[PDB]
């Protein structure tokens, strides 16, 4: 263990955590709070960004001086991936899209780019690799999202055999597309059961998976503490928000029930208490205001 | 020695009073 | 020069359209002025370096560079000292 | 291709409009504000660059943090930053706004306004001259000039 | 007199270079390591030794008040030259 | 000793010594020391029960008329059991003179507020509450004036550190400016500057 | 009930209790620029503490330099050389022009007259050129030091100060053409912020805040410092205690500052500019590089600093905002034990609540203008 | 030794009362103010054409820091730490050792330009004119750590600006 | 040992003032949660008030608890009047601060602090 | 200084003052940017005798 | 009477605003500093 990466300090902003993290997809919803929680420890965070550098500005106050290194990368360029990962001791993959674009389908975003990042991180000598799948990832799924994300989980597992794969169910937060989707839809109610997980719980689980040596090679399922039907969940969202862009793949995923995987470890096996929705739905949905809690199953 | 000094006779006079020059017609003439 | 102009307007630079590989036809920069002309233009002296040239040194840059911030040629800080504590390296032979 | 040329020309157009109509909200915290007042004074005259003098915070394009950011005012700075419409930029002016400055080791001073807001241009000096602040504003205009918003949108 | 590590990183005049396994090289990725290539230890070795006919010489570094404080250097050792502690110019008694 | 030495004003020294005798004998109930410095400034060191009677005297007596409160100050001296030295600087415009009134308190003894004598004191001793922790009894609105609203401690105490105990940053998770324990990227470098040789033999303290 | 308006974040927080148009209560919340300056001074030498004084009243830099320098020189029992004292009075009155331009023109700008701001800040830019030519900095010069000034005047500076001063009274005349007889400017200032003389003395007011109320008090006259007893000037005295007489007092103080500057340019003596005690002021660089004692003294003054004899002074000047004081306590070491900074704006902004009673909300920005408030010196 | 601003009693004859009534009804001082604004409309403005024209400066100007050399390439800094002792901001951080020829030279010379108060106490404390505060003021950056200068940056600033720094020192050293 | 009081002659008057300050904070917590639009509950804010009162529960000096009541009234005045922002109210809840190691062994693992 | 006499007369009439006699823009009347070198005097303590520091 | 009798030990720890970690885990050292043996003063 090199002398510059020995942890020092009291775990604050100017401290050294000994974590050198390359976070792919750091400019999104999960990457925001992951770079927040890494930078407040005093981690070296490498942010490869695809977007305008303006769109990375909010990542800059999150750490001490020189603790976030921004660099350009392309998903179809292994040289930029190697340029981003070759100094890191952990690589986190947060690359995702809810929709497929002209240049990137679900196979590019969920199979090609994660296998490229995992293979290049394996051949660069990166110790730890964390990949984010979805809880409902299945080969025989009705949505192309979950099919390609199951295929990408399989390829990440077979090219980085010590990768920590994490299954979040439905992540809610201030910049989510789960409660903000339901609050701005003003699609229906069916027999779909969901247990949504809070974003700070997911972030604490990822960072505890960085620090735990027992999390190597594991598959975690990050779920909330309470399973809800879809109908009374959506009615609870319209009740908290004081109310009386989509695609058919998103409709197939909203009407996909969150599966129960008791054989996989969860947030409690990483030392994270899963925050219920009723403590945090007001913090999300206060923006939508111009309450009896939802019934669990 | 050579030093930043005023000239031999000193500087010229410097105005410092109010000079509002009292222009215009009388109040009888302006009506 | 134009000494009939008032003090501040009486000296100016028309910048070059190309400096150190960068097209400066529209992107003129105040840091494009080399230091020998920077005395004259900022009126730190009356004498241009065509009249009173600067003193030649072997270590003065022959090629002036402008402000390189935002480029791949920008300054990145680093500790200039070496490692303070030397760690013990264990022997590469077994102990039996 | 044809669409790449169109989004390149539209990026050049919107970057031209945004850099030639920068409206600043100046946080007049301390001594640096005085020097900002000299960058609006007739010698430098920011208004001839399209940089208006004292735009209101809800229509401004850049926040100039000109002065020492104390702990008692840092939430007010962050609130005014959060009320600025996008695209918003932040120029940090002077040593106390940049890194704490002469009051860096104080109990009551934020060690640089980059702990509170994201900063685009750091203008050094104590105070930086009005000409150095105008240099930083023109460097911000050059930073806006090379933005690639629609090209990255067309490539995503 | 700059040289290069096997990582490709330039070694400063102090001798600073990061190790190969040091993560802090990532700050130069896509950017540059600013070094000064005019090493003062090599440039003062290029100066010739001043042969003087005195036993004690004075050095102020040139320029009078633009140099350093004026020091006096003894030249009784014929094995070693007399080096100025400020500017590194070195002197030898010619006898 | 003409060009570089400050000239001594013996006339003002004699006048301020006579007026210090005057104040000390009119008010012996509270006056503890009277001293005049070598640069001719008069200090009346009083008991803290006489904040109001001395200052009302100097404000209202026909031979004093110290109508202006120039400044009100505390000094923290931790080696004293009454560590805070409350300093009043008064200006008489009638007699063109200045006087210093000094008293003392510890952390727990309240000083009587002098807002009924000088309304100028209203913020100053309020600052003494914020910076030193000296409570002023019968103050109209005594609260903090300079520190942040939730600030713990009194910063101009000499056992309060230079950087504080907390520092602020914007945290984007909670969308809020937060306070955390202070970590400095560079510690303030303490300089031990005092020469071990005596500088002023006139100020030599007698040994043990 | 009555309305409570929290005018949030120089920078100032105001808590107004209004009763319609009228102001019932004005509570100024400050500390938005409290930087703990005078705790930082306790960990620095006297020379190191000097540049904090540039940054208190940051439109009156060399005046606060002069007040701190006079305090340290009083405790050191040394005096500056005569040319240093004349340079200090010259640049103190240039500084007074700077501050009263800032005061009058921003007080007019906040009321709505935006144009003489731009007219007078070019003159202010020329005086910042004078600061930059004498020290190297446009604002925070660090030039007036304990012992004198740091560096002698460059050649040709006094001619340019003469060329400025010869023309500046016409600039005051056209400012006074824009504002003084203007009925809109008189309606915003004549019945506004009336302070009696007894309340101004009792509330700790100083400077124009006393002199607008008719109090014949000026510290350059009554308690004179460096060579102000050798210059001839008048003290403008108000009659009604309002914003308008304080405006006229500041305009006439610009007139009298031009008068003092003419007298300083004509009566500048030759000689040295630091005290020739090299245990206080650093020696010249040519003798530092030649003499052993001078090098030792240079070393010790720039690392330890001079020891100041133990004691406490309250040294005040007539700064352009009023009485600027330093209560400086030395323990015998080369660092100040305590440095309380008395600013005029502190007591003036404390008196804002009495001055604003019975006025409108638009009158409060005029009263905050007539109290020349810079929050650097208010908050330290 | 004092004068009374605004202690004029206005004349109450019909001439002066009619003058004040004509000023009230016919807006005379307002036309005076419009005349003064119209007078500045026809003046040449004070605006210089930045960046093509520059504000005038003196050779004393305190701008960007630089480490200088002797006229042999040997650096002037002999690691005496006077500049960091006098530095009011503690912006200077120095570490030193004997180098390979036994010379007293720095291994670390850092100036945090965001702590720096640009007051020039370092250049006047420097016994060998090594650290100077040069003439550059146009060195704004896009990132905070680009203003944390190490010794390599300061020596490159010296090598960059020495032709100007030496001539500014030549113009001013007799005042020092 | 004869000292001048601040407000309370003994500890009973002091406990009376402590008790009235606790009553005022208990009444103020729901209004504070409402108008600062806090993300905590009223029960959680009242638990924080009880924690801040029980933190000082070991004091037996009447002058010290008089100053504690005075400072609590100052904090309450800064809360009722909107002088604090939401950040100052939420500084009592150290939410972004990671939990410190409590036992010997985790403090041994992370560093040198006792 | 480069204003024509019609604009100069209109400007002097509108201000009511003679503006060309006192121009706020500076011209050749100001000091040269290159000066001769100074020879600064020394203070009273620069003496070789009767100059004991205790006096 | 106007004076109360407090027989308790003087303790101002709840008033100084110091966090508890820097009260009960710190060891103050009270000492006359040793002479720098580089100097005879
Ligand atoms: C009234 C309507 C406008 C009449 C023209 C006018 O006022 O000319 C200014 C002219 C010169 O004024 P000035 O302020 O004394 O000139 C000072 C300059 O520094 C002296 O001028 P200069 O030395 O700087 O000379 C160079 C200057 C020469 O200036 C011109 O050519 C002025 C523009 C003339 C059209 O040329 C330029 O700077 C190029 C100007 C290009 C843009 C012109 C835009 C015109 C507006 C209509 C489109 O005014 C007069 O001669 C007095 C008024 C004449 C009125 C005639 C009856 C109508
Ligand atoms: C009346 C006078 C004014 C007239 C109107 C103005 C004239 C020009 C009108 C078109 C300007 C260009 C499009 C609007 C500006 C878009 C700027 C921008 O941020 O774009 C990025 C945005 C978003 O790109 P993005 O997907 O990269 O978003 C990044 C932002 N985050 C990360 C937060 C999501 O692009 C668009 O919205 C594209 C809009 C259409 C582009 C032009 C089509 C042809 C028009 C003819
Ligand atoms: C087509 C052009 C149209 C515009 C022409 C003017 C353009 C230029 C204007 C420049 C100034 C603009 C300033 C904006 C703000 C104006 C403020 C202002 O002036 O307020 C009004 C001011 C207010 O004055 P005041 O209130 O400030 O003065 C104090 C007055 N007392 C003491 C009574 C309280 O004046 C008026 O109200 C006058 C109104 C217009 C009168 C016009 C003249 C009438 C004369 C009749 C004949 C009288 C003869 C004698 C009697 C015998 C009769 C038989
Ligand atoms: C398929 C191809 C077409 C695709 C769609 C595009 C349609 C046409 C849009 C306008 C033209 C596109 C290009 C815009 C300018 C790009 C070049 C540019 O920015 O040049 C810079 C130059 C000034 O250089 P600068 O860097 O600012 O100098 C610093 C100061 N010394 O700048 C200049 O010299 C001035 C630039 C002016 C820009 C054009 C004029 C304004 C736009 C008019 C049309 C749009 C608005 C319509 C009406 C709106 C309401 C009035
Ligand atoms: N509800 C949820 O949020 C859940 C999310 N997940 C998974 O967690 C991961 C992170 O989620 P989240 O933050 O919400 O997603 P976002 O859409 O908010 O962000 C995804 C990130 O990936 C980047 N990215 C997307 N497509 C590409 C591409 N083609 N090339 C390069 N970069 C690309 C984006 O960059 P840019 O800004 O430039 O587009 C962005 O930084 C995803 O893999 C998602 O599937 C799993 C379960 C639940
Ligand atoms: C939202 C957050 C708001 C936070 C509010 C912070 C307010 C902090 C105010 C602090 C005031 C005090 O702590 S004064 C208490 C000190 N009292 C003592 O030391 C005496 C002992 N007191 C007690 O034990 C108290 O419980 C009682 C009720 C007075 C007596 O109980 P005992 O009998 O059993
Ligand atoms: S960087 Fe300096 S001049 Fe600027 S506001 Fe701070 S203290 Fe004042
Ligand atoms: S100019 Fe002043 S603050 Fe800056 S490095 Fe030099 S001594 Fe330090
Ligand atoms: S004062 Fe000069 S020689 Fe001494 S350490 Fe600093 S730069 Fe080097
Ligand atoms: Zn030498």
């Amino acid at each position: 263990l090199h002398h510059a990466v020995i942890p020092h300090g009291k775990g604050g902003r100017s401290s050294v955590s000994g974590i050198v993290a390359t976070v792919f997809g750091a400019t999104g919803f999960l990457g925001r709070y992951l770079v927040n929680h890494l930078g407040r420890m005093g981690s070296q965070v490498i942010v490869p960004y695809r977007c305008e550098p303006y769109d990375t500005m909010h990542l800059r106050p999150m750490g001490d001086l020189g603790q976030i290194i921004f660099m350009d990368w392309n998903g179809r360029d292994k040289d930029s991936i190697r340029r981003a990962v070759e100094h890191s001791n952990v690589v986190i993959n947060l690359v995702g899209r809810e929709w497929e674009t002209k240049n990137f389908d679900f196979e590019d975003v969920f199979v090609k780019i994660p296998q490229a990042i995992a293979q290049v991180s394996k051949e660069a000598g990166v110790e730890k690799f964390i990949h984010i799948s979805h809880l409902n990832a299945d080969i025989k799924s009705s949505s192309k999202y979950l099919r390609n994300k199951a295929v990408g989980e399989k390829e990440v597992r077979e090219t980085f055999p010590e990768a920590t794969i994490i299954k979040p169910a439905d992540i809610f937060g201030r910049e989510d597309r789960f409660l903000n989707y339901f609050a701005n839809i003003r699609s229906l109610g069916k027999k779909t059961v969901k247990q949504p997980v809070y974003i700070v719980d997911v972030t604490k689980g990822i960072i505890n998976a960085i620090k735990d040596p027992d999390a190597r090679g594991k598959t975690f399922a990050f779920v909330g503490p309470n399973r809800y039907l879809l109908f009374d969940l959506v009615q609870y969202v319209f009740a908290v928000a004081h109310r009386p862009w989509t695609t058919r793949d998103k409709v197939e995923r909203i009407h996909t029930t969150d599966r129960t995987l008791p054989h996989l470890p969860g947030l409690e096996d990483l030392g994270v208490q899963a925050t219920p929705l009723e403590l945090k739905a007001i913090e999300v949905l206060r923006r939508h205001r111009t309450v009896q809690p939802a019934k669990t199953v | 020695v050579k030093q930043d000094m005023p000239p031999v006779g000193g500087y010229g006079p410097i105005d410092y009073k109010r000079n509002l020059p009292r222009r215009g017609l009388s109040g009888y003439s302006m009506f | 020069e134009d000494n009939k102009q008032f003090f501040g307007r009486h000296r100016w630079v028309i910048y070059t359209t190309e400096m150190n590989g960068k097209n400066t036809f529209w992107d003129v920069d105040g840091s494009m002025v080399p230091p020998e002309w920077h005395r004259w233009l900022h009126c730190m002296t009356d004498d241009p370096p065509t009249v009173k040239p600067p003193t030649a040194r072997k270590f003065i840059w022959t090629n002036h560079k402008f402000n390189l911030s935002g480029t791949p040629q920008q300054y990145v800080p680093y500790s200039t000292t070496r490692k303070k504590i030397q760690e013990w390296v264990p022997p590469s032979t077994p102990y039996k | 291709s044809r669409g790449e040329y169109v989004v390149a020309k539209l990026d050049d157009l919107i970057n031209w409009a945004r850099r030639s109509s920068l409206w600043p909200m100046t946080f007049g915290l301390a001594c640096c504000a005085v020097e900002m007042m000299h960058m609006a004074a007739p010698r430098y005259d920011m208004d001839r660059f399209g940089v208006v003098f004292r735009a209101s915070p809800r229509q401004s394009d850049v926040m100039i943090v000109a002065g020492t950011l104390t702990n008692k005012m840092a939430p007010a700075l962050r609130k005014v930053y959060d009320q600025m419409p996008e695209p918003r930029y932040v120029v940090s002016m002077g040593s106390c706004a940049n890194g704490g400055g002469y009051y860096h080791y104080s109990y009551s001073v934020v060690r640089g306004c980059d702990r509170i807001v994201p900063v685009d241009i750091y203008v050094p000096g104590c105070p930086p001259t009005a000409e150095a602040l105008l240099y930083g504003i023109l460097q911000l205009q050059k930073k806006i000039k090379r933005e690639k918003r629609l090209r990255i949108w067309y490539r995503r | 007199g700059v040289r290069t590590s096997p990582t490709g990183e330039k070694v400063t005049h102090t001798g600073q270079v990061y190790d190969d396994e040091d993560y802090r090289r990532v700050r130069f990725v896509g950017r540059q390591k600013e070094v000064n290539e005019n090493f003062a230890i090599d440039l003062i070795a290029e100066q010739p030794v001043s042969q003087v006919g005195s036993r004690v010489i004075s050095c102020d570094g040139g320029g009078g008040a633009l140099g350093h404080p004026r020091v006096y250097i003894n030249l009784d050792k014929e094995t070693k030259t007399g080096t100025c502690g400020y500017c590194g110019l070195q002197f030898r008694q010619q006898h | 000793t003409r060009p570089t030495v400050r000239p001594r004003n013996d006339v003002a020294h004699k006048q301020l010594s006579a007026f210090g005798e005057y104040v000390a004998e009119i008010l012996p109930k509270y006056v503890q020391q009277v001293q005049v410095s070598c640069f001719s400034e008069l200090e009346i060191c009083i008991h803290p029960d006489g904040v109001i009677p001395v200052l009302t005297f100097l404000r209202d007596h026909s031979n004093a008329q110290f109508k202006s409160l120039a400044d009100l100050t505390a000094v923290d001296i931790p080696t004293r059991q009454n560590r805070f030295e409350i300093v009043y600087n008064l200006l008489s415009l009638r007699f063109n003179s200045r006087i210093r009134v000094k008293t003392y308190t510890d952390e727990l003894t309240p000083v009587e507020s002098s807002v009924s004598v000088y309304k100028a004191a209203n913020w100053y001793e309020r600052e003494i509450w914020d910076m030193f922790g000296v409570f002023f009894a019968n103050h109209p609105d005594l609260r903090r004036i300079l520190t942040d609203y939730g600030f713990e401690g009194h910063p101009f105490r000499k056992d309060f550190p230079l950087s504080g105990y907390v520092e602020l940053r914007y945290d984007d998770e909670v969308k809020r400016v937060v306070a955390e324990p202070v970590e400095l990227a560079q510690e303030f470098r303490k300089f031990d500057l005092n020469s071990p040789w005596e500088a002023f033999p006139a100020y030599r303290q007698p040994p043990e | 009930s009555n309305l409570t308006l929290n005018f949030g974040p120089g920078v100032l927080r105001l808590v107004m209790e209004l009763s319609g148009e009228m102001v019932r209560k004005c509570d100024p919340h400050i500390g938005l620029l409290h930087r703990g300056t005078e705790k930082l001074i306790e960990y620095k030498t006297y020379l190191q503490a000097l540049p904090y004084f540039d940054r208190l009243d940051y439109v009156s830099m060399m005046c606060n330099e002069q007040a701190y320098s006079l305090a340290v020189e009083k405790l050191l029992n040394i005096q500056p050389p005569p040319r240093a004292q004349w340079i200090r009075v010259l640049f103190g009155e240039i500084t007074r022009l700077l501050n009263h331009i800032m005061a009058v023109t921003t007080h007019a700008l906040d009321i709505g007259a935006m144009t003489p701001f731009f007219w007078m800040f070019e003159e202010r830019e020329k005086m910042f050129e004078f600061y930059e030519r004498v020290s190297g900095a446009r604002m925070h010069a660090a030039y007036v030091r304990p012992g004198g000034v740091h560096q002698d005047l460059p050649l040709g500076l006094m001619d340019d100060i003469y060329e400025f001063s010869k023309n500046f009274s016409l600039r005051i005349d056209e400012l006074e053409e824009m504002l003084t007889n203007n009925r809109i400017w008189r309606n915003r200032t004549v019945d506004i912020g009336v302070v009696t003389a007894e309340d101004a003395l009792n509330y700790g007011f100083s400077g124009v805040m006393l002199r607008g109320s008719g109090i014949q008090w000026d510290l350059r006259k009554t308690q004179p410092y460096d060579v102000y007893d050798q210059v001839e000037f008048d003290v403008p005295i108000g009659s009604r205690g309002d914003c308008y007489d304080r405006y006229l007092c500041r305009v006439e103080e610009m007139r009298q500052s031009i008068r003092i500057i003419s007298q300083c340019l004509n009566k500048m003596p030759p000689g040295e500019i630091k005290v020739d005690d090299a245990k206080v002021s650093p020696p010249k660089r040519a003798e530092m590089k030649t003499s052993m004692e001078s090098l030792i003294h240079h070393f010790k003054l720039y690392t330890e600093g001079y020891q100041v004899p133990p004691g406490a002074t309250y040294t005040a000047i007539e700064a352009p905002k009023g009485e600027f004081g330093v209560y400086l306590v030395s323990d015998g070491s080369s660092r100040p034990y305590r440095c309380k900074i008395k600013a005029p704006g502190f007591a003036h902004l404390a008196g804002l609540d009495k001055m604003s009673k019975g006025h409108m909300l638009a009158d409060v920005v005029a009263i905050i203008g007539t109290q020349d408030i810079v929050f650097g010196e208010v908050d330290r | 030794t004092y004068k009374y601003v605004n202690l004029r009693e206005p004349s109450m004859d019909m001439k002066s009362v009619t003058d004040r009534a004509a000023q009230t009804l016919l807006w005379t001082e307002l036309i005076r103010g419009l005349g003064m604004t119209l007078s500045y409309l026809f003046r040449e403005p004070a605006t210089i054409n930045y960046p093509f024209e520059k504000g005038p400066l003196s050779p004393r100007f305190r701008g960007e820091h630089a480490l200088r050399r002797y006229p042999s390439g040997e650096e002037r800094c002999i690691a005496c730490k006077l500049c960091e002792a006098v530095c009011p901001a503690q912006a200077i951080t120095i570490e030193a050792e004997p180098r390979a020829d036994g010379s007293r030279r720095t291994t670390r010379y850092d100036i945090d330009m965001t702590k720096c108060i640009y007051c020039g106490f370092c250049q006047e404390a420097c016994p060998v004119d090594a650290i100077v505060e040069g003439p550059n003021f146009e060195f704004s950056t896009e990132t905070h750590e680009e203003l944390l200068y190490n010794k390599e940056k300061l020596l490159n600033n010296g090598d960059k600006w020495e032709a100007e720094i030496a001539a500014n020192i030549q113009a001013d050293y007799l005042y020092r | 040992t004869s000292v001048k009081p601040i407000f309370s002659r003994d500890m009973n008057e002091a406990k009376r003032r402590v008790r009235e300050l606790y009553r005022a904070w208990y009444r103020e917590v729901p209004n504070t949660v409402h108008l600062f639009q806090l993300d905590i509950s009223v029960k959680q804010g009242r638990d924080k008030v009880r924690e801040m009162f029980k933190k000082n529960a070991h004091v037996t000096d009447p002058r010290v608890v008089d100053l504690l009541v005075i400072k609590g009234k100052m904090e309450l005045e800064e809360t009722i009047n909107v002088w604090k922002q939401r950040t100052h109210v939420m500084r009592f809840f150290h939410e972004t601060e990671a939990p410190r190691p409590k036992d010997f062994l985790s403090k041994f693992y992370v560093g040198h602090d006792p | 200084a480069s204003a024509t006499r019609l604009i100069q007369g209109l400007r002097n009439w509108a201000s009511g003052r003679d503006l060309q006699a006192k121009l706020q823009l500076r011209y050749q009347e100001i000091s040269k940017r290159t000066q001769p070198p100074p020879k600064l005097p020394v203070g009273p303590s620069h003496r070789l005798s009767n100059n004991y520091y205790c006096a | 009477t106007q004076l109360i009798t407090v027989d308790e030990k003087l303790d101002i720890t709840t008033l100084t605003g110091v966090p508890e970690e820097h009260i009960k885990t710190r060891k103050a050292r009270i000492f006359v500093p040793a002479r720098n043996n580089m100097q005879s003063g």
